[PDB]
């Protein structure tokens, strides 16, 4: 009864490495994409607002 | 203008001449394909006679003979060529495959497919459809090894669906198919060529009405059936190539 | 299992650094383009005068 | 140009290159539209040979120094005869397409082959 | 001493300048343009010419090898790079930077559909960071190895940071049994 | 010149003649307009040599 | 026609329509002899789209009242641009071709298509 847990933990450990590294990489990609998108957006809308206020003045 | 007209005239003339030349290439290869295709008849006739004689005095029970009691899924294999300029041949293959898929969709079964050839592989790559495995590079000239390995793969896939209940793979450990189909083209005549799709996964027996076995009859039977399947698969290829040319 | 929870701090730290740097760059280029367009507006105002 | 006062080596050099170029012009539009896949084995090998010859004929000139930074080169006659015989008999069909463009000499060809 | 040919077919294709590089030529050569331009760019017209010739020749080819596919990709990147919209004045330093990044194959990773925008992005970042390199050009009219290394490091860091936004009639087969039907 | 294609393709040096030919609805006036507007930055500095 | 005077969507849609029509005109020479069998699907899709759009450019003006005996129609520009964007998207490709002859608006398009 001390050997089935052996294969169970071996199988869990063999895949947990890949699962965790994939999760970390996906989270990094999502956060960097969100940051770049928000910064680029902010830039475009700020340029549009400046264009509009310059037109008004 | 003048230069454009002269260039187009020379272009079209040479195009015409070499289209005739490639037509001659096809005509020349037609004779070789026709000579090669009819060389496997005696082996198939002998093996079919052997199977008839053996199954006459044997028990009728086998996984490839018995049917799955439930309609889970159905496999299919599609063949094609390895060169273009074939006209509507590949279009005919795609229409027949799509119509067979439509007929099978009436039962709601999710089917699986296998492909042979670059053209069909690319066409299905462009579309949103899954592919298990592809074979390419021998449609111009096949052998027995590829047919044998394809038959082995199909047989193992069919056997791996013994106890696939629901989504459970059971003791098989992998989801297995329950039905197989083959779509190809037949050489009716020099100008008559049509696509034929047929089902040959589960054997069926018909009694038309009306020796000694050194080894075990069932051993001979289950050693025999895979050879028959492989021979059918091999016989399909040369027919397909001849119709293509 | 002990090693599993090491890189998450790095991920959070780099996410924070990326966020602050991109906000800084957006602020800087926004103010610069606004100032340049305002200067062009002043130039054209002088031109129309 | 005649075998009367010049060796016939030059003569069949010229005949080989000229017939190669003529049939290449014949098959040009076919390889352009129909596709290289339909040509025969002899025609495919000949078309490759004609491409090799066409690429090898170009050569830099020192008067192009103000236009291109690569300095020009000069080659004698006998070595060119030997190199063309080697090309037209069909031993240099393994070189890449770019390896035959803007070549000083045979040793320059070897150096550029070793550069790729 | 030199002329440029323009055609409507290229205009409708999508090339806004719509200049045909196959025929256009200048006899004065590169002696007029700056030395840094000559060092950075050379025989580009040739490379585009073999690219166009190869595209016309192998439009219907059945099989392509690695060299031909690589040349096709490179020429596609270059031909899409050179396009410029109307009312877009530019300085010489930005032009030489764009040509330098295009020619060295650093942009081969990005798919075609985003090759343009990415360029317009990077020109902005260099404006605020490491701007003095531009300054150097203005007083050197040439590139230095240290400045080139700084530029390549900066573009590598940016491309590491940057992300890509794209990417019945049925027959049966049976067996005959002589045994009478049960 | 403002357009990168011309300078990268066929450089223009002072004292040299260049020809522009094309059909209608091509945009050949745009190149001249671009050059003329580009000259302003050069004329910003007061040196007669520029 | 200029983006400074006209909306960006109009400019983009017009440019895309011109590009598609120009590509079809370019391939018209080759398709004239062989047809569609040799042509790849990646161009068959644009061929179908181009045929559908060039058939959609037809219209039934009032001026034909004395020739075909049918009333004409008028369309606001916003409806026109939105319908053309939808058509360029490829949503309508499943509909039959002959449904696009002499039609006024997209609602009449749908009614005629469903009527057959
Ligand atoms: N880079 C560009 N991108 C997009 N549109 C452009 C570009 N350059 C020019 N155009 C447009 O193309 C058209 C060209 O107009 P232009 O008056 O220059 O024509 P032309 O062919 O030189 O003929 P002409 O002077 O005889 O009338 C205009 O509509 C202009 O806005
Ligand atoms: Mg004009």
């Amino acid at each position: 009864a001390e050997r089935e847990a052996m294969l169970a933990k071996t199988a869990a450990d063999n895949r947990k490495s890949a699962e965790q590294v994939a999760a970390a990489q996906a989270d990094y990609e999502k956060e960097m994409a969100e940051a770049r998108a928000q910064a680029s957006a902010l830039r475009d809308e700020a340029r549009a607002a400046g264009r509009s206020v310059v037109d008004e003045k | 203008t003048l230069r454009e007209l002269r260039g187009r005239i020379r272009s079209a003339g040479s195009i015409k001449k070499i289209t005739k030349a490639q037509e001659l290439i096809a005509t020349s290869r037609i004779a070789k394909a026709q000579a090669r295709v009819e060389a496997a008849r005696p082996y198939a006739a002998e093996i079919t006679n052997m199977l008839t004689e053996l199954a006459g005095a044997s028990a009728l029970d086998h996984p490839l003979l018995v049917e799955r009691k439930q309609p889970k899924r159905a496999g299919v294999l599609v063949v094609s060529s390895d060169r273009g300029l074939c006209g509507a041949y590949n279009a005919n293959v795609l229409r027949r495959a799509e119509e067979l898929f439509s007929l099978l969709r009436d039962e709601g079964k999710d089917p699986v497919l296998y492909v042979v050839g670059r053209k069909a592989l690319g066409y299905f790559s462009f579309r949103q459809r899954t592919v298990v495995e592809s074979w390419t590079g021998f449609s111009e000239r096949p052998t027995y090894e590829n047919a044998r390995e394809i038959a082995d793969t199909l047989v193992n896939a069919f056997m791996a669906g013994a106890d696939d209940e629901g989504d459970d793979a059971g003791a098989d450990g992998i989801l297995g198919v329950d039905e197989l189909h083959i779509v190809f083209t037949e050489f009716r005549s020099m100008l008559s060529q049509t696509a034929v799709a047929r089902r040959a996964a589960p054997m069926e027996v018909e009694y038309v009405g009306e020796y000694s076995f050194e080894p075990d009859p069932e051993t001979l039977f289950d050693a025999l059936l895979p050879r028959y399947i492989a021979t059918r698969v091999y016989a399909a290829l040369l027919e397909a190539a001849a119709s293509e040319s | 299992l002990a090693d599993a929870d090491a890189m998450h701090a790095k991920a959070l730290a780099d996410a924070k650094a990326e966020s602050e740097k991109v906000t800084e760059e957006a602020k800087q280029d926004s103010e610069r383009i606004a100032a340049q367009l305002s200067e062009q507006a002043g130039s054209e105002a002088e031109r129309i005068k | 140009l005649d075998p009367a006062i010049v060796g016939d080596e030059h003569y069949r050099v010229a005949q080989e290159v000229i017939r190669i170029l003529q049939r290449y012009k014949d098959l040009q539009d076919i390889i352009a539209i129909l596709g290289i896949d339909e040509l025969s084995e002899e025609d495919k090998q000949l078309v490759n040979r004609a491409r090799r010859i066409e690429r090898f004929l170009s050569q830099n000139m020192m008067a192009a120094e103000q236009f291109t930074g690569q300095p020009g080169s000069t080659v004698p006659l006998k070595e060119t005869i030997e190199a063309f015989d080697k090309l037209t008999k069909g031993e240099f069909d393994h070189l890449p397409e770019q390896a035959f463009f803007l070549i000083g000499g045979l040793d320059d060809l070897a150096k550029k082959a070793e550069s790729l | 001493d030199g002329q440029c040919f323009l055609e409507s077919d290229l205009f409708n294709q999508g090339v806004r300048p719509a200049i045909n590089v196959g025929v256009s030529v200048s006899r004065v050569g590169g002696a007029a343009q700056i030395k840094a331009m000559k060092e950075v760019a050379g025989s580009l017209r040739l490379d585009l010419s073999q690219y166009r010739e190869l595209e016309a020749f192998a439009a219907f080819a059945s099989d392509l090898d690695a060299a031909s596919k690589a040349q096709l990709d490179r020429g596609a990147r270059l031909v899409e790079l050179l396009k410029q919209p109307q009312y877009s004045p530019l300085a010489v330093e930005e032009q030489v930077v764009a040509i330098f990044l295009g020619t060295q194959g650093h942009l081969d990773s990005v798919p075609v559909e985003d090759v343009q925008r990415f360029e317009s992005e990077l020109l902005e970042h260099v404006k605020a960071s490491h701007s003095d390199i531009f300054d150097g050009i203005r007083e050197t009219k040439k590139l230095s190895e240290e400045a080139e290394e700084k530029l390549v490091s900066v573009i590598n860091e940016f491309k590491k940071g940057f992300q890509a936004s794209d990417g019945e009639d049925l027959e049966k087969e049976s067996v005959k049994v002589r045994k009478p039907a049960p | 010149t403002g357009i990168k294609a011309i300078d990268a393709m066929t450089p223009i040096g002072r004292g040299q003649r260049q020809l522009i030919i094309g059909d209608r609805k091509t945009g050949k006036t745009a190149v001249c307009v671009d050059t003329i507007l580009n000259q302003r930055e050069a004329w910003l500095t007061g040196d007669p040599k520029q």
